[PDB]
């Protein structure tokens, strides 16, 4: 479950 | 941006454009068209800039909707989503995909204008949602509108799925929510995988008006190059990969898709309206081998 972010 | 998370990180916002002068920006141009010919698995990467030219701001540019909000000011939208219309760089990778030369198109944007400029869903990972797109949260089954669904977030529209199930016939009932993802949001699962395969197996990954700081998407272009791929990257600004590309091209996207359609001797197709694809149709044969650079 990858997330949408910077780092 | 209603409801949504305000403890994002924005990110590198308002960085300088870049401008390539002529006679370099035309070579480099030719050096695409020639990794296009001589590769078998193109893999283009989207972002919020082969959308400006329509009327849309990108998120970090001069006039970027995060680089407006970090100084204070809003934004400026020229047009709504429902009335904006595919650009030559969406038109572009329509034709590149119906002769063989496209393999996969991953796009962060959420536009709806990929979609509705017909490039075929089944070649399309839309890993940030669609505006256009609500999705059944119950039975996963996706909706796509003609205009906007009204929220964002992944939160409840307000309709219910219509879908009448295998056995019985009945109405599913689910709620149906948006598809944007918030900040830190789970990517879509599928979408996710098929771009990943298809960037890990690909011979040229190609950017097109992204600065790469969000993640995992913009990470995707470089699992290209550690499998011995080629990387390219088309942008105003500077990008958070710019140190790891075979090729960079500091020019506008319309522009760069012109020329380098016009070195593999295709039209760009006039855009009809809102036409959904969900199947690539056949492919038409490969292009009659293009010219070379004198
Ligand atoms: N016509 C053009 N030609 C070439 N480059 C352009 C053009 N117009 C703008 N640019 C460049 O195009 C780049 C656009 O970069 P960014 O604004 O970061 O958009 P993203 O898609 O990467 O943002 C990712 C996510 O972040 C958000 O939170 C959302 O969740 C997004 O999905 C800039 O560097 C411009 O210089
Ligand atoms: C569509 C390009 C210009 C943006 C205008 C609509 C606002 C974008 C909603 C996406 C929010 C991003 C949250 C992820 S970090
Ligand atoms: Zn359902």
């Amino acid at each position: 479950t990858a997330r949408k972010s910077t780092g | 941006a209603a409801g949504l998370s305000p403890y994002a990180d924005k990110g590198k916002c308002g960085l300088p454009e870049i401008f390539d002068p002529p006679e370099e920006l035309e070579r480099k141009v030719w050096e695409l068209a020639r990794l296009v010919w001589q590769s078998s698995s193109v893999v283009f990467h989207t972002g919020a800039g082969i959308s400006t030219a329509s009327g849309i701001p990108d998120f970090r540019g001069p006039h970027g909707v995060w680089t407006m909000e970090e100084r204070g000011l809003a934004p400026k939208f020229d047009t709504t989503f429902e009335s904006a219309r595919p650009t030559q760089t969406h038109m572009a990778l329509v034709q590149l995909e119906r002769v063989g030369l496209l393999r996969f198109l991953v796009s962060q944007n959420v536009d709806g204008l990929h979609v509705r400029s017909g490039f075929p869903r089944d070649k399309l990972a839309e890993l940030h949602g669609n505006m256009f797109v609500e999705e059944c949260a119950k039975c996963k089954t996706q909706y796509v509108r003609d205009t906007v669904v009204g929220t964002m977030g992944l939160k409840a529209t307000g309709r219910l799925c219509t879908v009448a199930k295998a056995r019985g016939l009945r109405a599913c009932r689910g709620e149906l929510r948006d598809t944007i993802l918030d900040w830190e949001d789970s990517l879509p699962d599928r979408d996710l995988a098929l771009a990943d395969e298809a960037s890990r197996n690909a011979d040229l990954s190609i950017t097109l008006g992204t600065s790469l700081q969000i993640r995992p998407s913009g990470n995707l272009p470089l699992a290209t190059k550690r499998r011995g791929g080629r990387l390219v990257i088309v942008n105003l600004q500077p990008t958070k990969h710019d140190r790891h590309a075979d090729l960079r091209i500091h020019g506008y996207v319309d522009e760069v898709m012109t020329r380098l359609m016009k070195h593999l001797g295709l039209e760009i197709p006039a855009w009809d309206g809102p036409r959904v694809l969900e199947r690539a149709l056949p492919p038409l044969p490969r292009p009659p081998t293009p010219k070379l650079e004198p």
